[PDB]
């Protein structure tokens, strides 16, 4: 029996990374767990240069995600996609000296109308217990956001705290029910998996690895 | 609480305050209604490169940190990586002012970004004791990134409050300065029917005459801006640091908020309009009002007194509901108010801030 | 370090794994199973590429019986150093007169970091602004070794008097996926009789790859001249890896290694290839105009999503007067397994003078009968396109309006920012069909396919004209603008 | 708070069409949900350039054109007797970026805003490659130096230095570009408008009386709000650091024009040649449009004039006292009215509005 701690993300606008090294700064149609564990490390203040409070956090949690369709006036809002033209005056021409660019172009893709539920939970190598995630979520340290510094919450990030025995029955105790879910842990009569590029390798900044979401599919 | 809410609702006469790569305005789908968006990068540049900031941050007393005053805690922060000759060396490089000389003013913490920069620096210079090349050997080969870090080291508000510079000599993980202050996408609390601008240009010397066409995109609306202010994060980039001195800026934020606007197109179609309305309040936890107007307000007496009156109804039943707490206060130009106190009413701008700068104490 | 005998290869297994090296002979003669493991998925293909290239130079099979053995049953170590002995001396990083794809001699004033190697990082300006620092500071023996052969295929470097080849420019790759590296690696190989039918030997060929005998300036080269060899191992580059340095973590691969790299030198070196080299990775496009025919290897053009491309990936057309060829990999693995579905990956680059627009690495599913029935994956790929062509027409009219009875347009580019919406939404319907159908008996499903681009073409038109639909005098012309959206769209069903 | 001068102004006009679509229909523009009958401000730009006031009062205007061809003509016609004609053909080119062919027809880049005094002073300058011969990129190199030499032949100018210009080709794309001054927005109507149509016909003298179809002119009357706003700085700056006082009595003459100024479309038809009802101008340290007092369209009680000057005060009032404004504020009107407050001054006439504009909001 399981301890879950049950989040929400719902901006107006979100945004989870992809495999990029150009301008072009694509998304995905739900959270990432690099993106996860770098929401969690922004509530703990967990600074970017200390490996061990970032390799202790990847290793001590795991994540199940919900993805929550937007129903008003008894009508569906299915998700959309963004494409931000977005400029930058004086930017970078080299890592090292004060030389710069009259302009350069990107192009930020977001998502709007998202909202998801999301529930962690700790692994048997836990180095922190529930508690603390929690307390950090609750008062957050540095600000939270879903995973620009634009992307604003709606709605807290605390949602509730259960036992259960799978992540799935620990996500149907709350209100948006029927949504497809990727989850770090199998359950059972249950097949696909989503492969994606998103789990940060943290003794090398800033590069990713490649995982695997287990696939839940409602209605 | 630790991160202050700024909730400001201004409406803007027919312009084109953003546009995207094909001359059109900016949009976004919200509660699957188009929106007109103004860009977070936009207002944020209008806020960072305005006179009003210049005035108030560029210039604060705060700005400048001497390392002199730093002499102490940077040798046992860094005495773990580095031997206190090195440190030393490189402030002297650095300042350039070798002697302690203690200033009977030896701070109590460091800004982050600074241990990691000259931390960087004490790298290069042991490497550089080691092959080994002379001080000013070394010294003709770090000049870009030694002016680099000392025109940084005299704008500490800046960086605390809006980042580096895109363009700073910063090297390390650490140089990597956020905040303080978030600043969201402002979105039309309504669906917008926007106009196409037909425009031409006359030839003086054929006046009979073959016209030259053009179009441009324009709309007026009812914007919402979101802005956050981490107290805890401007403390630690100006460490420092009184919480005081960071509601002073904070008082800033929120003035810039209510007043600044983007200059896109602002010299043919003028929306210097102010903010018809901005609320602050703290929290343990930032939250943006933007599901006020989820449903895309409908315009009754115009676009803006639904749009109060959607933000107050919100606040009013969603409020309690979320970790809001205290405390709270708005300054509008028209009634009504929220049904719920704990919301102090201010009748001017300045009192809004003054209150701000107080803690939110009445 | 040699590359056939030493450990190079980065993997880790199947269901759970911690990273290690490898040595090909490992590899090859192992049941357990492995899986690459890289940062980057650039380089994890260019790295099977470069493994199936060795395995194809090394092992040809027989005949299909054998491919098939060797696919679900692993080779005995003397049998695997029996067939690598006669090239050992052809794969070395660093040697004294022929280094692997590098060339002794090189001048150059200065040196060139790693960065320029890996694809992307360094590449056009936003690229110091929006990346990592110090991903090309140093970097392992193996990954230097995947970096060159990735940049003398897939990349479009160096621009300038630098020369891309054989196939071009950003070529894109379609391998067949198996369970396991090995049996990947194994899959995309060509049996001795089909390698011998695609490349005629006939010839004047020289077979000896660019480092054993070097090309000639400005040379004239015949592509019909090219071994089989020389061809797969081709580097235009003319470049040389700097002296290596000592023991430490490499910057792409995390890794720790005996030797690192930190920087090559390179130098111009221009010539002409004359004809089409049948490389057996790709596939390519066969033009007629009009008069005259015109073939060239497929390469990423737009931002269009990857199941646009299927057609062109695993449907062969010979209808000339303006057919397509599919890769030879394929169209090897299509005869040798019918019954079995395919698991396809493909990648390549989208390209601006040597800089990297856009990156795209896609796993695509077919099942059963794909081998067959081809024309109903045709059929999927030109209704979503038709749709799609169908939208854009009708907001064009918006924009631009109708000249003859004085309707006056929008003046508004709608189209562009609604055929994203259209492919975004398109994502989620066609590769997801196209994965689980019964290409036997399937039509209807390709019916209610049919029903949802309409429903999607009506929403997303009504959609991206509603800001401006207020004014009568656009109104009168989405009038027009609507009625030829129907008009396509009704030309769309069957 | 005396950096930027706004110019508020709320004129009436009887049925007309001042401004016209691609369809020869009235420009309009939704404001607070409601259609207004709209202005361009290109349009009040053109307006004030072409107009006798700006002959008289601040000079001649620029002439804008692609017509290079043409453009050599008029320049020999009006500079040959100070300059050769090669030198002047070499300035041209050198500015535009095309050569001077002596043929019938060629045309630049784009509608280029030109004046005959700094092209004088580009012929004075281009005539010093006459002396030791310096490339002309050199020469470029030295003009680069002073911009504001070149700035201070844009007294001849002053709408360049108001309305700002781009180029893109030749050399002015490197000395050429001008920012400032004058933000002006488009004149908007404070009420919702449903525009009415004209619907006339055409009496033929050798076939009429007779049947015939009819045409349509689309037309309405309303309440205009026109705003403004100048960066003195700015436009001392775009003058070559001419003085405060200068710009000033530039920006008294903006306010006339903005006051009494009517775009001449249809106007020899419908005749809407009316003047200003109110006026009001007022120093601050940030630009500020009062657009908002109409973003609730005003409802006609007597008249959507009356209302409309209710409606602007009171906003005024809300703004200036919520914000915590300290103008330097005046404010003139025909109509009799219960305006406020203290200090906004109310201004009998025009002239003294324009006198407490040349004296700094003090007088
Ligand atoms: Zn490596």
């Amino acid at each position: 029996m399981r301890s879950y701690l049950i989040l929400r993300l719902a901006g107006p606008m979100q945004a989870w990374g992809q495999p990029t090294f150009e301008g072009t700064r694509p998304t995905g149609r739900f959270p990432t767990r690099s993106g996860l564990l770098g929401l969690l490390g922004a509530c703990l203040g967990i600074q970017r240069d200390d490996t061990s409070s970032l390799q202790a956090l990847s290793e001590s949690v795991q994540f199940a995600v919900r993805c929550d369709e937007l129903i008003l006036d008894d009508r569906r809002v299915s998700v959309t996609g963004l494409r931000d033209y977005h400029t930058v005056l004086g930017a970078r021409e080299d890592y090292r000296g004060l030389k710069s660019h009259e302009t350069i172009q990107t192009w930020r893709e977001y998502l709007c109308d998202a909202s998801f539920t999301v529930a962690l939970w700790l692994t048997p190598h836990a180095t922190m217990v529930i508690s603390e995630l929690e307390k950090a979520v609750l008062k957050p340290r540095y600000t939270p956001y879903l995973g620009r510094r634009s992307c604003p919450l709606t709605h807290p990030l605390f949602l509730g705290t259960c036992q259960a025995s799978d992540p799935q029955k620990a996500l149907l105790n709350y209100e948006p029910v029927g949504g497809d879910i990727y989850s770090e842990e199998s359950v059972t009569g249950h097949h696909l998996k989503f492969t994606a590029r998103d789990e940060p390798m943290i003794t090398l900044p800033r590069q990713f690895a490649s995982r695997e979401w287990y696939v839940i599919k409602g209605g | 609480s630790n991160f202050i809410n700024i909730h400001v609702l201004i409406s803007h006469s027919p312009s084109c305050l953003n546009r995207d790569d094909m001359n059109m305005q900016k949009d976004a789908i919200f509660g699957g209604k188009r929106r007109v968006r103004i860009s977070s990068q936009s207002l944020k540049r209008a806020m960072r490169k305005s006179g009003y900031y210049a005035q108030n941050i560029g210039e604060s007393s705060l700005r400048t940190i001497h390392l002199a005053q730093l002499r102490d805690v940077l040798r046992q922060k860094l005495g773990e990586r580095f031997d206190q000759k090195i440190i030393d060396k490189t402030l002297a490089l650095l300042s350039g002012k070798s002697v302690d000389e203690a200033e009977k003013i030896s701070a109590d913490a460091v800004t982050p970004w600074v241990v990691g920069e000259i931390a960087w620096f004490c790298e290069q210079v042991a490497k550089a004791e080691a092959d080994n090349l002379d001080d000013k050997k070394l010294l003709k080969v770090l000049k870009e990134d030694i002016a680099a870090i000392r025109v940084n080291l005299q704008q500490g508000v800046d960086i605390a409050l809006s980042g580096r510079m895109a363009t700073s000599g910063m090297m390390t993980e650490l140089g990597k300065v956020d905040g303080a202050m978030s600043i969201a996408h402002a979105i039309t609390t309504h669906q917008v029917d926007s106009d196409i601008d037909w425009f031409t240009a006359v030839d003086d010397l054929q006046e009979q005459g073959s016209a030259h066409l053009g179009t441009q995109e324009f709309s007026s609306g009812v914007f919402y801006r979101y802005a956050n202010i981490n107290l805890a994060q401007l403390q630690e980039n100006l460490g420092g640091a009184s919480r005081e001195q960071a509601l002073e800026i904070a008082t800033h934020v929120v003035h810039m908020l209510a007043t600044e606007v983007p200059g896109a197109k602002q010299r043919t179609y003028a929306a210097f309009n102010p903010a018809d309305m901005v609320m602050v309040n703290f929290s343990d936890m930032p939250l943006s009002m933007a599901n006020a107007f989820e449903k895309a307000v409908k315009a009754k007496d115009g676009f803006l007194q639904p749009s109060i009156q959607a933000f107050n109804q919100y606040w009013d039943r969603v409020a309690n509901g979320y970790g809001l707490n205290g405390a709270a206060a708005q300054f509008s130009l028209s009634d009504v108010d929220p049904i719920t106190a704990q919301v102090k009413q201010m009748p001017t701008l300045e009192q809004l801030k003054s209150w701000v700068r107080n803690n939110g104490e009445a | 370090m040699n590359l056939l005998i030493d450990n190079w290869i980065p993997v880790r297994p199947r269901n759970g794994g911690k990273v290690q090296i490898i040595n090909l002979q490992s590899l090859y003669c192992s049941r357990d199973q492995w899986r690459l493991s890289l940062p980057r998925d650039d380089m994890e293909l260019a790295a099977l590429a470069l493994l199936v290239c060795i395995g194809q130079i090394i092992a040809p099979a027989k005949d299909d019986v054998e491919f098939r053995h060797r696919i679900m049953n692993p080779l005995t170590e003397d049998e695997f150093q029996q067939l690598i002995a006669p090239w050992i001396d052809m794969f070395y990083l660093n040697h004294a007169e022929h280094p692997f794809m590098q060339t002794k001699g090189v001048k150059a004033n200065d040196v060139t970091p790693m960065e320029k190697l890996l694809a992307g990082v360094s590449g056009a300006t936003n690229c110091a602004f929006v990346n990592q620092p110090g991903q090309g500071e140093a970097l392992c023996g193996g990954c230097t070794a995947i970096a060159l052969f990735n940049q003398a295929n897939q990349a479009p470097g160096f621009g300038g008097g630098f020369k891309s080849g054989l196939r071009g420019g950003t070529p894109v790759t379609t391998f067949v996926r198996g369970i396991d590296l090995r049996s990947t690696v194994l899959l995309n190989v060509l049996t001795l009789p089909r390698l011998q039918k695609q490349f005629p030997n006939e010839s004047h060929t020289e077979n000896q790859p660019t480092w054993i005998k070097p090309i000639k300036s400005n040379e004239s080269i015949p592509a019909s001249s090219i071994g089989f060899v020389r061809g797969l191992f081709w580097q235009p580059a003319h470049i040389e890896l700097c002296d290596p340095i000592g023991i430490g973590k490499c910057s792409c691969c995390g890794q720790e290694s005996n030797l690192r790299y930190t920087g090559f030198l390179k130098e111009k070196f221009t010539f002409t290839v004359n004809g089409l080299w049948p490389h057996p990775h790709s596939p390519c496009l066969v033009t007629v105009k009009k008069g005259e025919v015109e073939e060239k290897f497929l390469a990423f053009t737009t931002s269009a999503p990857s199941w646009t491309q299927i057609s062109r990936v695993v449907v062969d057309k010979i209808i000339q007067n303006n057919g397509n060829r599919v890769a030879a990999v394929v169209n090897q693995f299509r005869n040798i397994a019918p019954q079995s579905p395919l698991e396809l990956i493909m990648g390549g680059y989208r390209n601006n003078q040597a800089s990297i627009l856009e990156r795209r690495h896609d796993v695509l599913m077919f099942n059963q009968g794909w081998q067959q029935y081809g024309n109903v994956i045709n059929e999927i790929v030109t209704v979503g396109l038709g749709y799609k062509t169908a939208l854009r027409k009708a907001l064009y009219t918006f924009a631009e309006g109708f000249k003859n009875k004085d309707f006056k347009g929008a003046g508004v580019s709608v189209h562009e920012t609604a055929e994203r919406h259209f492919y975004r939404q398109s994502e989620l319907l066609i590769p997801d069909v196209l994965a689980n159908v019964n290409f036997s008996q399937a039509d209807e499903v390709i019916a209610d396919l049919r029903d949802k681009l309409h429903q999607l073409c009506e929403m997303l038109f009504n959609q991206s004209v509603a800001p401006y639909a207020h004014h009568p005098k656009l109104i009168s012309t989405l009038a027009l603008a609507r009625a030829t959206l129907y008009k396509h769209l009704r030309e769309l069903k069957p």
